[PDB]
């Protein structure tokens, strides 16, 4: 009785994750490379900047 | 030989 | 009666699964075989950090982006000036065995913790002139793992005592107990709008849980082995998580599966630091084979190796403006790249 | 704020951080390890939610940092990896509780054969050894049915340097010490030794061993380095 | 914290006097600890320095030679040793403490006073030296300087102060922009490289004093004569 | 004009030379190699095995290579220019080879009988490595100013290393006897005697090992240098001993024995440890 509460858990969290909103792999995958694509010209560790404005040199 | 030899 | 609960436990998951395999209509690896990919990424060491004692276990850095603060088991912090190599502050702490590191977004605070179970909060900008501890958490059971602060005033702690907990530094306590877990919680990545966290345990699984419920929402159970190192996408729409079966594997929070592994059959030393770059296309992972790589986040190949160091690389932070990248390993030493 | 001022304040740090390189290089750490039925919390007596205990001790004006590790959980494959690096184990065995030696010859084989204890040297120190004399002179308990190889064992010539007892506690007492270098000698290389050591309730001589053994251990360590082995 | 300061008193010109300020209330060892002066009916004058640790010791070159300062870290002292007390002497003498690291604020406590009667350069220029004010209005002090104080690492170094009548000066914006903590939210401090401005926004009776500057990149720190406002 | 040996010996003595070098510049510029080019071991405690190693390399190829061929027929077919250098710095290699292992063993000796104490620093290392060149520099200076090669019709016995007095010529090689061979020795027989009695009492092997070795150190010291002071000492004051047309035999016997000495510290390395083993095969 003292793990029956315990079992209890373990399927009242996984019935809240069976029941949630799940958009396709496509959907999602494209998001991802809509961000980098977007945001890429600001990445200055795949696209370097010059030797001015690194801070660091 | 003479023979000056060095260190 | 404990099988009617462990039957309908087991067919629980298995609608899990088949409600994952009827999403999974397409691989990355598919909608990314066009997309042009990076490129040698070669980094140079720009800076070196020399001044710890013992191995290097956290860095963090600042919102300024050239402030860092690396913790060391020699049993002290340094605040780093990145572009001076200077030393702002040096703060000895009471235990020796600090395992966590975290710079409070304000610039005010800095936390540290270890095998003493507490994290301890310090307070940099005293009308005294030194630093001085200003909270003293206790109430973990097990060693602190990771800590990250969300504002001034509330820190998220991960423990090995299977928790995670969200406290506050003003009143000294527990908020919420994040109590899903069934192993050592290793790492702990805020997402960028403060409101979820992920958290990576020794039972192979991340957890996405919400901050103000306290629930969790998502379980990723992908990994072999325990995942030592989780890293948010900068849309808080993917996470990255590196293990010790040497793979890294990014998954996605609105399809609740994973998406890529970024795996090689040279590498079987395990990861022990993970992060993105700005625009989250370069995944740069820190390995126990004493080098770091820079993995492609969207191709998954190694388009760049920093091998500078000449110990295990535990320490992996990209700044905020995605300027530099620090990597603090056991030389105790840190390093700076472009 | 000048510059020049700044980094006036950080050789000033680095002036502070040279002379607790010099404490750091002259202190010599150690790690408690050993289960709760040995007297781990007793030889830190007899010596001069918190999840770590720092104890200090000096013996011939050289520092000696314990870390006994408590308040944890039960596994510990993650935060062993924090005691890399360490000068020495000290491994604490009750050699009285026979039916529990079993797994205290199981987790000594987990830290001779981890991966990060790999250059750590082990000070056994098998201790309630009046708890063991007086089982064997009593000869209720047994070794024979918890070991079914202590029948066809018999003692070493060269050994048992003790002032007066009888060889049943000398055969047990030097087979405890066999099975746990069996483990160090067999699966382990030369990079660490093990260090047997009997020990008792009030022995003040405890740090006298550590001192002796920690000496040798830093002799190897020293010997390696300058390339002479 | 707290900064208070002994001797002084009436000293015959070429007689001898010792000062010394007690630091009480913070880490004293790490704070490179100043002396300006003030001499009667006049501006502020700087006199002297000792950095964190007894390292560089500058002064200024109208003292040089006879002052010595000096410093014990024990007993929590600053000290400033006259020599040879030319008439020009008269002033009040503060005590500043100055922190430097990154982002901190120098120049952020000042002593109280000690009161002693004997009986190349920046030059900072402010130009108004009177303003008439009403509370609730929104004033702007200028400043110009000979030099420009943006220095290449990014920040350009001047240093706002206010002396309200009868105390000690206190600190309102450190590199021309950033509000030093105490201060409100009124002093909106802004500028070029070479002319400089303090903007406060909504005056209260607390803001009536004598607003001077100060430049940080040459050592010899030159302030100014000082806006005064009057209501 | 005379001294001039047949071809019989002059191939028996270039295959002991030879081979002297072959060995050292061979097997010490490898240990260099071994110390700078790699991580593992490049610590502060091996630089005194490359200020050893390089010393040992300049003994072998400044100073045993030109004194060979000016030892034969002599002929000093250098010029006048490099005997200035010949007496600076291949005897200054000498003496910095020698005040290296006098500086090995006591670093050795608290390695081994305090091991405990932290040993010396990266900055002290350096100090202590310089001081031992001008130490050295200063010694071997005095050969310098007063090389003075007087040739005559024929260039036997050119290369003249004292042309003022034997009186002060004796006095040199008794300082340098002290210096270099006496005080040497009771520091290496001090402290190899006693790190000798400490390790002596599977591992204890390799710890018996090394007192092995260190009675090779000290006993091919005292013996391999002997010839080449007495030498020295007995040309000084006798000046009669330089004719005598057998001097050339004995001069190069205990030169040779001398820069024998060249060659044991990469065969030491080796037959002890495992790392260089592994470094000589790669």
């Amino acid at each position: 009785t003292a793990s029956i509460a315990q079992a209890r858990k373990l399927v009242e969290q996984l019935k809240m994750e069976a029941n949630i909103d799940r958009i396709k792999v496509s959907k999602a995958a494209a998001d991802l490379m809509a961000y980098c694509e977007a945001h890429a010209k600001e990445d200055p560790l795949l696209t370097p900047v010059p030797a001015s404005e690194n801070p660091f040199r | 030989d003479d023979f000056f030899g060095l260190m | 009666e404990l099988d009617q609960l462990r039957q309908e436990a087991e067919q629980l998951k298995n609608q899990i699964r088949d409600a994952r395999k009827a999403c999974a209509d397409a691989t990355l690896s598919q909608i990314t075989n066009n997309i042009d990919p990076v490129g040698r990424i070669q980094m140079r060491t720009r800076r070196t950090l020399r001044g710890h004692l013992a191995k290097i276990y956290a860095m963090h850095w600042g919102t300024d982006s050239r402030l860092l603060v690396s913790a060391s088991q020699d049993g002290k912090l340094i605040i780093w000036d990145s572009y001076t190599t200077n030393k702002v502050h040096a703060i000895p702490l009471r235990s020796s065995w600090v395992m966590t590191c975290a710079y409070a977004p304000s610039g005010n605070y800095v936390a540290c913790g270890g095998l003493d179970n507490i994290c301890s909060i310090y307070n940099l900008k005293t009308r005294d002139g030194d630093v001085r501890v200003s909270r003293e958490l206790a109430g973990h059971t097990g060693y602190l793992s990771c800590c990250r602060f969300l504002d001034d005033n509330q820190i998220v702690t991960s423990s090995g005592d299977t928790t995670c907990a969200l406290w506050d530094i003003e009143t000294g306590q527990q908020t919420t107990t994040f109590t899903g877990h069934t192993g050592d919680v290793m790492s702990l990545s805020l997402a960028p709008d403060t409101r979820l966290f992920v958290s990576g345990a020794c039972d192979a699984s991340a957890k996405l849980w919400d901050v103000r419920e306290g629930m969790c929402r998502q379980t990723f159970t992908g990994h072999e082995s325990d995942i030592n190192a989780i890293c948010f996408f900068p849309n808080g729409n993917a996470f990255a998580t590196g293990s010790d079966d040497a793979t890294c594997r990014l998954f996605d929070l609105r399809a609740d599966q994973e998406l890529m592994t970024y795996s090689h059959d040279n590498i079987i030393c395990g990861i022990t630091s993970v992060s993105f770059s700005k625009s989250g296309r370069l995944l740069l992972a820190g390995y126990d084979d004493f080098n770091c790589n820079v993995w492609d986040a969207l191709k998954a190949d190694r388009a760049g190796v920093l091998a500078g160091h000449d110990n295990r690389v535990s320490c992996l932070g990209v700044t905020d403006d995605g300027m530099a990248v620090a990597t603090g390993s056991w030389d105790s030493f840190l390093k700076i790249w472009n | 704020a000048e510059d020049k001022a700044a980094v006036e304040r950080s050789k000033m740090i680095e002036k502070q951080l040279q002379k607790d390189k010099q404490v750091y290089r002259r202190t010599l750490r150690l790690l408690l390890l050993g289960a709760d039925n040995s007297g781990k919390s007793t030889i830190v007596k007899q010596m001069r939610t918190s999840g770590i205990f720092e104890t200090k001790f000096q013996v011939d004006k050289v520092n000696f940092h314990m870390f006994d590790v408590g308040a944890q959980r039960d596994e510990r494959r993650k935060w062993i990896q924090c005691f890399n690096d360490v000068t020495a184990i000290i491994f604490v065995v009750d050699s009285s509780d026979y039916n529990r030696l079993q797994e205290a010859l199981n987790d000594f084989d987990s830290i001779w054969n981890n991966r990060w204890l790999r250059t750590i040297s082990v000070i056994l120190f098998l201790n309630k050894q009046d708890l063991l004399a007086e089982k064997v002179l009593a000869g209720k308990s047994k070794i024979e049915d918890y070991f079914p190889e202590f029948a066809r064992y018999t003692t070493p010539e060269d050994a048992t340097p003790e002032p007066g007892e009888d060889p049943r506690v000398t055969r047990a007492k030097y087979f405890i010490r066999k099975e746990f270098v069996d483990i160090s000698t067999a699966s382990g290389d030369g990079r660490h030794i093990c260090y047997p050591h009997f020990t008792c309730a009030v022995d003040t001589e405890n740090a006298r061993r550590i001192f002796n053994d920690c000496k040798d251990i830093i002799l190897q360590m020293n010997l390696r380095e300058y390339n002479l082995v | 914290v707290q900064l208070v300061e002994s001797g002084g008193g009436l000293v015959q010109p070429g007689g001898s006097r010792k000062l010394s300020c007690s630091a009480s209330g913070f880490a004293f060892s790490s704070f490179g600890m100043h002396w300006v002066r003030q001499a009667p009916e006049k501006g502020l004058e700087w006199v002297a320095y000792i950095s964190s640790g007894s390292g560089t010791i500058y002064y200024a070159d109208t003292v040089k030679g006879r002052f010595t300062i000096s410093r014990d870290d024990p007993k929590n002292t600053l000290f400033l040793q006259m020599t040879s007390l030319r008439s020009e002497d008269t002033a009040m003498y503060y005590c500043v403490r100055s922190i430097y690291y990154y982002g901190s604020s120098p120049f952020d406590f000042w002593g109280q006073g000690t009161t002693l009667t004997v009986s190349s350069d920046i030059v900072m220029t402010q130009a108004t030296s009177s303003v008439p004010v009403t509370p609730g209005e929104s004033v702007s002090i200028s400043c110009r300087s000979s030099k420009s104080l943006l220095h290449s690492n990014g920040n350009t170094y001047l240093y706002w102060f206010l002396q309200r009548p009868g105390q000690s000066p206190q600190l309102l914006i450190y590199r021309m922009s950033n509000l030093a903590s105490g201060v409100p939210d009124r002093f909106s401090g802004s500028g070029s490289g070479t002319a400089f401005t303090l903007t406060i926004s909504r005056l209260e009776a607390e803001d009536v004093g004598v607003y001077y500057c100060m430049q940080h990149l040459e050592y010899p720190l030159t302030f100014g004569a000082g806006t005064k406002l009057e209501l | 004009n005379q001294f001039v040996q047949p071809s019989w010996r002059i191939a028996l003595w270039s295959l002991a030379y030879g081979v002297v070098v072959a060995v050292a510049v061979l097997g010490n510029l490898i240990v260099i190699w071994i110390i700078l080019a790699h991580k593992r071991m490049r610590t502060v405690t091996n630089y005194f095995l490359v200020n050893l190693a390089f010393s040992d390399a300049s003994m072998a190829a400044f100073n045993t290579l030109v004194n060979f061929i000016y030892a034969l027929h002599s002929e000093w077919y250098f010029g006048a220019n490099y005997c200035r250098f010949q007496n600076f710095f291949p005897i200054t290699a000498v003496f910095a080879s020698i005040y290296s292992m006098t500086a090995i063993a006591v670093d050795r000796y608290m390695a081994i009988i305090d091991p405990l104490k932290p040993r010396l620093s990266a900055t002290a290392t350096k100090i202590v490595i310089g001081s031992i060149w001008i130490l050295a520099f200063l010694l071997a200076f005095p050969q310098c100013l007063y090389s003075k090669t007087k040739v005559m019709p024929g260039r036997t016995l050119c290369f003249v290393q004292w042309p003022e007095g034997p009186k002060q010529h004796f006095t040199y090689h008794i300082i340098v006897i002290i210096l270099v061979y006496c005080f040497p020795l009771l520091i290496m027989g001090i402290t190899y005697t006693i790190v000798g009695i400490t390790l002596w009492g599977e591992q204890l092997k390799a710890k018996r090992k090394v007192v092995k070795m260190m009675i090779i150190v000290v006993m091919t010291f005292a013996i391999c240098w002997l010839p080449y002071h007495i030498y020295f000492i007995l040309t000084a004051i006798y000046q009669q001993l330089n004719r005598w047309k057998y001097i050339q035999q004995v001069y190069l016997a205990s030169f040779w024995l001398a820069m024998s000495s060249t060659m044991y510290n990469p065969i030491i390395y080796c037959c002890l440890n495992k790392r260089f083993r592994a470094g000589f095969k790669r």
